DNA sequence: CTTCCTCGAAGGTTC
DNA sequence: GAACCTTCGAGGAAG
């Protein structure tokens, strides 16, 4: 899964979240398994 | 009324409404969202409930936000999956959205989808997210200023204008109602005819004629008491305040039409070049009493007829 | 105290004053708050005095702030957190607040709630009903939105004769100088028609009664203390009056140009102009033209001179 | 997609489509690149779709980007150096780049060798870097806009301009076919006629008459339903916009033909003044509607008769 | 010392120092602070000189500092809460400071108090610091460049005057004993009589003939040595330089008297347009030798008589 | 390579190469640098060419920047710093160099050292730098739109002109020698007639008749190929371009031949001022097309027998 | 070396040299600084070169720095912190500094002090910096543009006149001793007359002469070869250009020697208006050639006999 | 050496020191030239797309 | 965003 | 009616 969490939080980064808060943003999420399609959409609809 | 829910209830604005509603009766003839559409007019005119109005009619649920509230693409892409299919999406200001983020919409708005690229090298990549389907309604003041690009993408046009006296009385009318006042119908013709065409002012002077009429009267907005009101307050029957017609007066008497700088008459009426310049002379330019020339300002025909003053060119 | 506590102690401005009365009665008389006033006009003729009168009126304790002291969003975010149900807030010298706090102010006004970012963060405020007083002297530096939310717009007029008579008598009995009618009328002529001239001229003769005089102002130790002073009976300077004769006897009453005159009295080209000129206009000494200015005839009756067209 | 692929797709432009052919094909002879070239004129005439084409000619994949993407030299010399001999680059909007980045471009275009300067006080050395040869394919609103000595550099410059009659309902009924739209050889020449000239707005007003035609009639665009149509999006006979009009009809009726000044009309009309002579007064210019003098504007005779006032 | 410290030596300035005096006493009288005094005229005739003067009869603290210092609010507020009950605060270059600041003194002169911000975030607080009583000076070329609500809260003006001569020669005479020299009466009279009424150029006079005096001669100041110190300086008994004459003469000799536009003239002499109108032009008109007119500049009677030619 | 490199290469500009001949062999037999120079001109005639061989002649780097690439007084101090004994130093467009950039070359051309202030804060310091001998060629159209100032440092002043049929024949020549093609003579006169005495534009114009002779001829230029490709592009018959057809072609048309001004000509065109004002006006005036008036330029009879008007 | 270092060397200025001396030998009796001295006139005339020439006569260090570096009054102050008693500040070009820093130095030069804000910002003060006792020199080609109290500040005005031939004669004379050449009385005049009494323009046609003299002579500087190498530099003998020369001819040939208007004129010789007025007329106006009249410029009859032609 | 040369052309065009050392540092070949390790170390960050 | 200043238009005199 | 001179007004660009 750090596959696709890493991904994830990079490409949360390249949205133009700070690398800091995109780990975090990422950590908060629960499942892993999930693609990072899913891990992406989740992150920024739980900061909404 | 005041809040429609419907064009049925909108006053005003036939012109922009008559247009869409054709557009969206052909759009509900298939499973397709609303063409992108983009409002100008002046401010104040009510392009907000407008937008309002257009998500009732197609049944659909509105998002609403402005420019200066997003900064960085993660705002936009965020708010776009809290759209469901059809949904409406209304961004005010528009032309102060940071270039950033206006690069993520272009695809967006056109195929309904956003390319996230990441790495470098033999390690670049990139992930595709799609997004339902969605009407962008856009709304801004400064047209000239967006990016060819940005104008190639909306396909509808609609222009707000000025509201006529029919329609205007009929906000001072429904306006008194909410409030509990009695309006003469000739009474609130005289209202709108010196409210300039905006909605605004019109709440204005009816809100300081009530004051008058339940302190100075009977609690009953009649002609008569209309007359008083009016004559306390300076507002011409055209709507121009005193000092509007203390600056046509000086041209016309001290400088025989003009051409005068604006330094020369700032000092004469005793007001700071700044207030004449924004405050008063806007609206005589529009209203078509004067000219700013080379030289200075002149005043017009129209103007020396409106004063009374004989006229010789 | 100098400044009036209440209408009945304030003098002249009829205008805005019977205005104000008409609005703040019906506002009582329902129980609500008055609405948003802004007060404009030229310097000295009692907008800041005004703004504490409409307070003790409505009966409720002011909030003052200025412009210059507003430096960032938050700083107003603090300040409006305060209000209390009927509270005025005054902001004197308003066309100072940076445009970023305009934005956050004429929101309030009209929806009565805040929601604004501020390790950033977000802030959200409901507030409850209340009065925002302006005053400013630039009124064309605000911005458009700004000034349609003010529901009433106060434009301060030029006080007559009269109404600074009773203004000099008033403020001999605070100082308890003793002063004659016909004298008090002497430093009205010449107080350019402004309060705060009409005080300061008071105060120069007070000083003058009290070293070369009985500590009395009669109709005599006046008309010596202004022969000091030399202020003319028209409220013309020293300077104002050699202008004038300049005009007339050297250039025929002109045309000339403003820099011609400015170097043959030894003065400085914007002195001239924008200290000196602008009440010789007004009170229709002088004419501006498009060759230059000339001296109208009550500039030749004033300073004696045979006047020919 | 809705733009063509080649020459014999590409409508109109047979000017620079003829020379382009004869330039194109002279460089495979000698097994060598194109020279640089320069495509200027008017927005939305096919600058970018010709870029395109181009590079489908002479068998190359196209490098694509525009004058804000670039900010430094780093960027641009990136680029530069992931290059493939005979790939052809196309910078959109090349006058808007920082002049820091034209003094690479320079020995780039001209030398295909960069030579980074390198040292402090008083050190200084150089190293220089070969380019494989590459075709710069620029495009701009305004030819004189362009840097002078920039300008110099394109060997080749490509003059765009207004589609004809013909070219337009060639290009108007193509589209219709796209829609499943029936449209008659009268009714497309209609819309013709008023798109004004530009490609775009005939697509999009073809769109917009679709909508009416399928409610206030049969699903078929007739001549009488055009013009119907035509009338409701408020669209003049000369192809005059809403504000088009707005402006002519003020000149008349307020200020008996001027002249006048800018400040003046761009305040009668709500509009910003930037708006008003960069969006609307090129065309009523071209067009003769209007005249410039060192008074103001000025109405022709011929704007007085096709709004319909009695001349003086 | 050079400059006066009491009304007992500070010659001349008679209107202005009688109403100084009167005010000060009756301000002791009531055991009071003195109200706010603005200075202000040309350029060395006693300004600064007098503002000490006011601060040694008072018998109070001088606190100085200048416009071009002050920069922001917090400069001023630092100013400010530094001061004493009866305190005199000189500010120097008044006209300088910024807008944005001088609108801070419109509280402190009228009430005596300012809004200050003070806490951070939440704790932010908007608190009236108050201030004792205290008299602000300001000295200023340039008082058109004030803002009108800060020139109205000024309670004296004082202008000033140039001098007259029997005042001038006793200025002469009295640095004439800082320095060690002795100086007859009647060639006093001649250097103040060439110093255009300005005190500053009186004693510049005096300092450069003392050179003279002890170099080209035995120590002492006479009749004979003045004259030939003068005529290497080359000043005219009026005191026309060098350049001043030779305006005059080019306009009897060449144009007759004139009319003669600026530019004409400024191109016979050799010298430059912005030089003529500002150093020499503004004394040749203030002493009436020349007249200016719609057609041109005038020779007058008076610079016939002076040069020695015939008003014909 | 086509850049001539020696005087025995340059042709023509006989009375420019005769005095930097003498000036440069003169500066070889003493040691020491060439005096600055300043070359002015017509854009396109061969000064930039110039400085190169200069270099070449002396023995000496040469580097180039020019006047708007230089943006505040820290970046050309960047650059002398960057110069060793000797070198060349040319600036183009230097009459459009900022005034504040402008102020640091007169003490640098003069005595070769520079008044800089180095450090912030409390390390703020005066310096004075010291620059090794160097020589400044700079390159203008503009020669009286120089300050006084810097037009007085300059030691040598060489004037460009258009170069004749003689001279543009033989540069044809030299040019479709370096590339592997063959010209006829008549083609080669023909070609050069057309090509506005510049260099610049028979340069660029003969490769596209090469291109067209290869791919819709056989390999050689004839006259009777060469007036065909002309005529396929825009060259007149006597090298107008299509921006002097329409500049032409609206004097008559819309101002019935003038006077007008070139200003508002400028804005009825579409075209920027600096443009039609040094690239175009000055060729069609030196040619009879256009002529000087008091109220502006007229079109010349010559201009109403080309277009084929009536001059009525 | 090409400046001169001491009296004994700086031929002319006599009225001016003349005053020095005497004022630096009384300061020297005294022990004390010198008066702060103010120079100006016309460019080149030797303003920057006696500035030198002062503190060699004084026996003191220059610092030296100049009005355009000066950017703000931090800078100003770093300066005058680093001043040692006695030392001389020289600041060239003192009309380019800002007012807002111009205004700091009225302290300076009468009361030897500075106000200074210091502090972090939360505490702040304003403190008096003690200056040693120094001399300010400055120079300016422009006096019109300092305000009228700096102006008054300086103690000591010299004033740069025009060389006469006599003077001007022996720096020709001095400046060949220094490159070694022989060089003639004969044409050591010849060099002078076309000079126009600028000692910077006798330096600069002297150096082109050496050099031609060399190269293709026998390394004297006769009578002969003098004109020989001026008639290749194109300078009349009363050193007009060919463009004046253009000027005096036209109004000989074409209108009968006026009067003639400016704006006719200029048409006549493709000159820019505003460059004739500016440029070539004020010399030809003090030689005489040319005269203004209320209806016109009139070619006067020196200008006749220098062109040949029959004057009536 | 070639290393400090590669990271002080990189630093001429506009990169920032960290980055250049970073960059360069990403890339190791002992033979490369300072010419060969820029080509390679503006390669090596450059997102390549298709 | 602001202060200075330069470019242009036109009124009036005279030959 | 061609040429000079003075005066005012609105932009724009350098802080
Ligand atoms: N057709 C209308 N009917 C009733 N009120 C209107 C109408 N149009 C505008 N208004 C009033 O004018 C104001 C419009 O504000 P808003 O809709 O925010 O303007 P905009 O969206 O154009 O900035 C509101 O106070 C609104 O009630
Ligand atoms: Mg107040
Ligand atoms: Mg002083
Ligand atoms: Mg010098």
């Amino acid at each position: 899964s750090e596959d696709a969490e890493q991904e994830a939080v990079a490409a949360l980064v390249a949205l133009g979240y700070k690398p800091q808060e995109a780990s975090r943003m990422v950590s908060k999420i629960a499942r892993p398994d999930a693609s990072s399609e899913t891990l992406i959409r989740d992150a920024l609809r739980a900061a909404l | 009324t005041l809040r429609p829910q419907y064009f049925k209830e909108y006053i005003g604005q036939d012109k922009v409404k008559d247009q869409l509603k054709i557009f969206i009766e052909a759009a509900k003839l298939r499973d397709e969202a609303l063409d992108h559409t983009l409002l100008f007019g002046p401010p104040g005119l009510g392009k907000t409930t407008m937008a309002f109005v257009i998500a009732n009619e197609m049944g659909v649920n509105l998002k609403q936000t402005s420019g200066p509230a997003i900064e960085k693409a993660g705002d936009l892409v965020a708010i776009l999956n809290d759209l469901e299919p059809g949904d409406i999406l209304f961004i005010d200001e528009i032309h102060r959205m940071p270039m950033a983020v206006e690069e993520v919409l272009y695809s967006a708005m056109e195929d309904y989808y956003i390319d996230i690229m990441i790495g470098a090298g033999e390690t670049s990549r990139s992930v595709h997210l799609d997004l339902p389907p969605f009407t962008l309604v856009g709304a801004t003041t400064r047209a000239g200023m967006l990016s060819n690009p940005l104008r190639a993408r909306f396909g509808i046009n609609g222009h707000m204008e000025y509201y006529e006296l029919p329609d205007l009385t009929e906000i001072v009318e429904r306006t008194s109602e909410i409030f509990e006042m009695t309006i003469t119908p000739e009474a609130a013709l005289e209202l709108a005819r010196r409210s300039r065409g905006t909605p605004r002012i019109a709440n204005r002077l009816l809100k300081r004629v009530r004051d008058y009429a339940q302190i100075m009267g009977d609690g009953v907005i009649d002609d008569k008491i209309a007359d008083q009101a009016l004559t306390m307050l300076d507002v011409d029957h055209e709507g121009l305040d005193y000092v509007d017609q203390k600056i046509l007066r000086t041209m016309i008497e001290m400088y025989g039409g003009g051409p005068v700088g604006l330094g020369t008459l700032s000092v004469n009426i005793a007001e700071e070049r700044e207030t004449v310049e924004d405050m008063y002379e806007p609206y005589l330019i529009q209203k078509g009493f004067i000219m700013r020339t080379r030289t200075g300002r002149v005043a017009t025909a129209k103007a020396y007829e409106h004063m009374g003053y004989d006229y010789t060119r």
